[PDB]
């Protein structure tokens, strides 16, 4: 449920430093199982605009530090395997879609001024994949455009 | 008439915004110039209801009925195998039946099952309900 | 068309068809029922589901699991009397094996002999071809495990995963996408595609009450028949 | 070469299943790919809307009895 | 029309209307109904007297094949005469060569091949009966079992034979049938089979119950009837 | 069963045999193949193709041996193969239970011959639906004879059976010769069978086994795809 | 055994990958008499691969024209049919890569008896073009023009000339 996982995450934010990190993404696919359900075509997917929050939280502690090259290909991999795992398509196709792929892309706004060069174009590398084929897609394609712009 | 038909379908005027639905129930019996891809393009088939489908449908009409909180639909659809949409609202229809039997304003659950097992007996004469497509 | 009488008995069509054979393959359809095998890299494992439409008619009484031998397990289709027919002739044959040849049966000896009492049942045109359908499993020494399905037409053939019932295309289908993508197969592997395929194929979720899991593998070469129990922990297993 | 066409679909895999296809069904097979990848809210063609295409159209093709031969 | 005439020969769609007819041709037969209790298995049944017709007790469709084995035959009578001489023949066997009482399960399965032999050549048609088989154990319990035409057979806790049979079977699972005792099941079943058959169709009935299970010992014997007559002021207090 | 007895063939009004007419065209419709004699020996190969993936190839057999030194193939219903393979298989062993020494392959063309001829004269049973090749060095010379559902037989220097056996028997006419070479033999062989095949020819797609003089020997998948190359 | 017979083919695959001819045209001769030992399939396949590795790189024409007559007269050594049927064709190939007079012109006196009269549908196609190669290039046009419409026609019953097709055109 949405508000019941919400208020769950809350807890779970601060088991970053408190609890291990790969620990804490042990405790992702439970969200993951969440993601499953998709009881709602919009309260189901607040779920995920969460949980993929708590993920750039980890985000912000393991590219804060050296995990980059780990932190990312771990995730991507898991968001291209999240149409087999979770429901296909992300479950909803969007919301906890869009909205993930566009705070990766504040992310990426984020680590731009900070990620060298070659964990940022790893980074890079890693959302082109999603360039590909499987991107934000509603009338904009702008999170897209904007960081191919800059790659050059 | 029918060539009229197969012309004005793909013909040497195009169409536009000009949507063919067709129904059927045997399509064997139909013409293969009529039957090839772009005069009909998809062909959807429809089949009788699983298990989930038939306690669905048994929910569908069992929703505007004067019963009591003593419904198991679970078993209705137990002994439920193969029964069209129609025929689950025949069954809904003969349990009321049942029910105007001893004039019991309200609705028993054994009158459904009753009326299942009339029902599924009177498909001692329906042979032949499946057809190859095409 | 109809000549004469390939309509009615067993003779050649003038297109060289017999319609008997093919009326029979279809009538094992009105069992209204699908069953599965696969095979692993060390198991074997059958399974199907079963309809209990009355709670006065027992529960040990529907399997169609057949134990055959100690090392020898077999699954039926079509009709229930052609099926348990079938059996006394397989028990029959195969304890008949033992006294002539003392060690053990081939499965696909076995299969062999079945297909060939069967070819009679057509070749002749006095009597009627046992509509049912015929599926084996079993270990093999210096070949692992083995599945064969035998046919009221009177052949067979080796496989390596297959399902037969009502829903044969469609879990072939499955299966096909299924295995050939490198898949390596361990026990519950094996078994957790088992049930998938069928729970995909019908769109169940079953209760680990309907369905029926026999199982063979090498560890413990006596053909063995699930309990719900097991059957409930592996169906959860799948259920993540 | 109308579509799209993201470069990993092989065109020729598909072609050397003979099949019996008379040429309006190709574009009847474009379409549903395309319509496909539609219903898969995407922009670009795959492969698999081809696997599903001849999985759609190519459907309905075999009905045998092994015992004939 | 063109296939029903061999029992041979397969339908275009893959049956046989031969069974098909004699399977309706004893469901137009009286009913005959039997269940268990925990400790025993108790049958009834409903005779029609037409207007006399006979001195009363003839002609009873409650067979009797073995000391511990109960019959219970529906559909036509002297083809079931042929069967229960045919399962006392079997019973004889078994005790011959083995020497100790022969279990339900393999009794109903001979009878059931012999039953399926019969429906597989021109020569012979199929049978026009069915029954029931009521048995009983100290070192097994109550075992009821069922045969139709066509030579399916298993178990229950209860089943119904007859015109009245759907409508039969309804009410029967509506008692619970784990703890109770036969001797109360007993004056059950006569409301049971004394709210169905009436006026404007048939005439005055007849209403028999064979009793087997602990309190016979195992034997079967049919119910002290007119002793107790419990049926009856049991079957009666439903008039409303 | 009864005693009918009574033969369910008779002669047309005009003439002619309507089960063996029709038998033959089922024998038409079954998988092609081909065997060549050619001065040392003969070789038999077959179109086998696994309708699905799923099959198993090592589990079904088509080249089927008899005795160490004769070999035999068929062209029509798998089933009824298997039946008088194993009564040719006994009626091979009592020849050498009489004489102690293994049967020429003329007397086994008489013997099944006889039995299936015997068979369509009897009642109340179709004839077979599946023609044969037999193959065999009886003494230096090989020998290639063919059965039918007619019960007759022939001797040919090259045929073949199954589909479109008339366009490979005229490709036989011309590519064949009176000599040659068992290598040779399997080359204009598999051209044949690839001249009906499907698309892809793999060592699965088809079955090979060869008569020599040492004695009657099946191909091996390894060999198979081995003289792949060299297609045709 | 087995593992060096396949080496032959891996060495040879090196001589045809780093670019040479002379040290390969060394190890075709250095492995005649070992072909002694094993089946004709597999020296199918050696002889086939090393002389077409051989024949594809390089024009050096030290080399070739002597070991073709070479496999070819193993070829009747051997006795294969299509062995040397193909090796004359892709000699005659040969032949006219130093514009050989009147041998590029035999290839059909000593070739098409033996094509025309099988029943080949894919070499006459291949024998034609060439002959219509050998007479544009030796200054005759009506003989190249009526070869090559005999080609045309004979192209007529082949299903997959995915090459050849543009060779023809
Ligand atoms: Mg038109």
């Amino acid at each position: 449920m949405a508000d019941g996982g919400s208020e769950r995450a809350d807890g779970r934010i601060v088991k970053m430093e408190v609890d291990y990190s790969a620990t804490v993404d042990q405790r992702l696919p439970e969200c993951a199982k969440l993601a499953k359900e998709g009881r709602l075509q919009e309260v189901i997917e607040t779920l995920l605009s969460l949980e993929k929050q708590t993920r750039t939280a980890s985000d912000m502690v393991s590219t804060s530090r050296i995990l980059v090259a780990v932190v990312k290909m771990c995730y991507e991999a898991k968001e291209w395997d999240l149409l087999n795992e979770n429901i296909m398509l992300l479950s909803k196709r969007r919301s906890q879609l869009k909205q993930a792929v566009a705070k990766m892309v504040q992310q990426c706004c984020t680590y731009v001024e900070e990620i060298t060069d070659l964990p940022i174009k790893l980074r890079l590398i890693d959302t082109l994949r999603m360039v590909t084929e499987g991107k934000i897609y509603v009338e904009i394609e702008r999170a897209r455009l904007t960081k191919t712009l800059a790659t050059i | 008439t029918l060539m009229e038909l197969l012309n004005q379908m793909d013909g040497f005027d195009t169409l536009h915004r000009v949507k063919m639905i067709m129904a059927t129930n045997r399509p064997d019996t139909l013409d293969p110039a009529l039957l090839r891809p772009g005069r009909l393009d998809r062909k959807i088939h429809i089949d009788l209801p699983n298990e989930q489908a038939r306690l669905d449908i048994l929910k569908i009409h069992a929703g505007p009925i004067t019963k009591h909180g003593e419904i198991d639909y679970e078993a209705i659809v137990k002994l439920s195998d193969g029964f069209n949409g129609a025929d689950l609202r025949n069954v809904c229809t003969e349990a009321g039946m049942f029910a105007i039997r001893a004039d019991h304003d309200f609705v028993v659950q054994e009158d459904f099952m009753k009326a299942v097992r009339k029902v599924a007996d009177s498909k001692k004469l329906e042979s032949k309900l499946d057809y190859k497509p095409v | 068309s109809s000549a004469g009488f390939d309509r009615h008995i067993t003779i050649f069509s003038p297109e060289g068809r017999l319609y008997q054979v093919e009326y029979a393959f279809k009538a094992i359809n009105q069992g209204g029922l699908t069953s599965v095998a696969v095979r692993g890299k060390d198991c074997a494992v059958i399974v199907t589901q079963k309809k209990v439409p009355d709670k006065l008619l027992d529960s040990s009484t529907v399997t169609h699991l057949f134990k055959i031998t100690e090392n020898i397990g077999c699954v039926m289709t079509g009709m229930t009397a052609d099926s348990r027919s079938q059996v006394q002739r397989a028990r029959y044959e195969a304890a008949n094996w033992k006294y002539k040849y003392g060690y053990e049966i081939p499965v696909d000896m076995l299969c062999k002999r079945i297909a060939d009492i069967s070819q009679v049942y057509t070749q002749n045109a006095e009597m009627r071809p046992l509509g049912c359908c015929m599926i084996l499993i079993g270990i093999d020494e210096e070949q692992g495990p083995q599945v064969y399905k035998c046919d009221p037409a009177g052949y067979y053939c080796g496989f390596k995963a297959t399902a037969a019932g009502v829903k044969q295309t469609e879990s072939t289908s499955f299966l096909e996408k299924k295995v050939k993508k490198k898949f390596d197969w361990t026990f519950e592997q094996t078994v957790e595609t088992a049930i998938t395929c069928l729970s995909t194929v019908l769109s169940i979720d079953f209760k680990p009450s309907e369905i029926e899991v026999g199982v063979v593998t090498v560890e413990n070469p006596k053909f063995r028949i699930l309990t719900e129990a097991e059957i409930d922990a592996h169906l959860v297993a799948l259920a993540e | 070469s109308k579509m799209n066409l993201s470069e990993e679909v092989d065109l020729e895999d598909y072609v050397a299943r003979p099949d019996k296809i008379s040429g309006a069904d190709i574009n009847s097979i474009c379409q549903e790919s395309g319509m496909l990848a539609v219903r898969e809210n995407r922009y670009i063609v795959l492969a698999k809307d081809f696997e599903k295409a001849y999985k759609t159209v190519i459907k309905k093709d075999e009905q045998e009895h092994e015992f004939y031969k | 029309t063109g296939y029903d005439l061999s029992a041979s020969t397969f339908s275009p769609d893959g049956r046989v209307f031969q069974v098909e007819y004699a399977m309706k041709a004893v469901e137009n037969s009286s009913t005959a109904i039997g269940i268990r209790c925990k400790d025993g298995v108790v049958f009834g049944v409903e005779k029609l007297v037409l207007s006399k017709l006979y001195e009363e007790g003839s002609n009873k469709r409650l067979f009797n094949v073995d000391r511990h084995v109960g019959m219970a035959v529906a559909g036509l009578l002297a083809d079931a005469r042929s069967l229960a001489d045919i399962a006392r023949e079997e019973a004889s066997n078994f005790r011959s060569n083995f020497g100790y009482n022969i279990p339900l399960k393999h009794l109903a399965d001979r009878v059931a091949m012999y039953v399926h032999a019969y429906t597989l050549y021109s020569a012979v048609r199929p049978f026009g009966c069915s029954f029931m088989l009521g048995s009983y154990s100290v070192n097994d319990g109550a075992q009821l079992y069922m045969i139709d035409p066509s030579g399916v057979s298993y178990g229950y806790w209860g089943c119904a034979i007859g015109k009245a049979r759907q409508a039969a079977k309804t009410e029967i699972e509506k008692l619970q049938m784990k703890e109770m005792t036969c001797r109360d099941i007993v004056k059950e079943v006569a409301k049971i089979i004394y709210i169905v058959h009436d006026e404007v169709k048939d005439k005055a009935f007849e209403l028999e119950l064979s009793w087997v299970g602990e309190l016979t010992n195992g034997r079967h014997e049919i119910v002290p009837k007119d002793i107790r007559e419990e049926a009856e002021k049991y079957a009666k207090e439903s008039l409303k | 069963e009864r005693g009918y007895s009574f033969s369910l063939t008779t002669f047309s009004p005009s003439g002619k045999l309507v089960q063996i007419e029709y038998a033959l065209a089922a024998v038409a419709g079954g998988a092609p193949s081909v065997g060549i004699k050619a001065a040392n020996g003969v070789v038999l190969a077959t179109e086998k193709k696994q309708k699905s993936i799923l099959y198993d190839e090592r589990s079904v057999h088509k080249v089927e041996p008899i005795t160490k030194h004769i070999g035999l193939v068929y062209s029509g219903m798998g089933p009824d193969y298997r039946v008088l393979v194993h009564r040719a298989r006994k009626l091979a062993q009592q020849y050498y239970l009489v004489y102690q020494e293994p049967i020429p392959t003329a007397q086994l063309v008489q013997r099944v011959a006889s039995v299936m001829q015997e068979y369509t004269q009897s009642g109340g049973v179709r004839p077979f639906g599946v023609s044969l090749l037999i193959c065999g060095w009886n003494e230096g010379r090989p020998y290639l004879f063919q059965s039918d559902p007619s019960g007759a037989y022939f001797a040919w220097k090259a045929t073949a059976m199954g589909k479109n056996y008339v366009n490979g028997k005229t490709f036989l006419e011309k590519r064949y010769n009176e000599d040659l070479e068992l290598e040779d033999a399997i080359h204009t062989a598999i051209l044949t069978l690839k001249e009906s095949f499907e698309g892809q020819m793999t060592e699965d797609n088809i079955e090979v086994g060869i008569c020599n003089e040492a004695g009657f020997r099946r191909l091996t998948p390894t060999e198979v795809k081995d003289y792949l190359a060299a297609i045709a | 055994v087995q593992v060096k017979e396949q080496s032959i083919l891996e060495l040879g695959s090196l001589l045809a990958k780093t670019g040479q001819a002379a040290e390969l045209g060394g190890l075709l001769k250095y492995v005649r008499p070992f072909l002694n030992s094993i089946s004709k399939a597999k020296a199918a396949r050696l002889v086939r691969s090393l002389l077409d590795l051989f024949l594809d790189m390089e024009a050096a024409t030290g080399q070739e024209v002597e070991l073709c007559l070479e496999c070819i007269e193993w070829a009747k050594s051997e006795k294969r049919t299509f062995l040397r049927q193909a090796l004359e064709a892709r000699l005659v190939s040969l032949y006219f890569d130093t514009k050989r007079y009147q041998e590029a012109l035999h290839l059909g006196s000593q070739l098409l008896r033996e094509l025309k009269k099988m029943d080949d549908k894919a070499l006459l196609v291949e024998v034609q073009l060439l002959e219509s190669k050998t007479y544009h290039a030796l200054s005759n046009l009506p003989k190249a023009r009526a070869a090559l419409t005999s080609a045309r026609t004979t192209a007529n019953a082949i299903y997959c000339p995915p090459k050849l097709q543009a060779t023809l055109d």
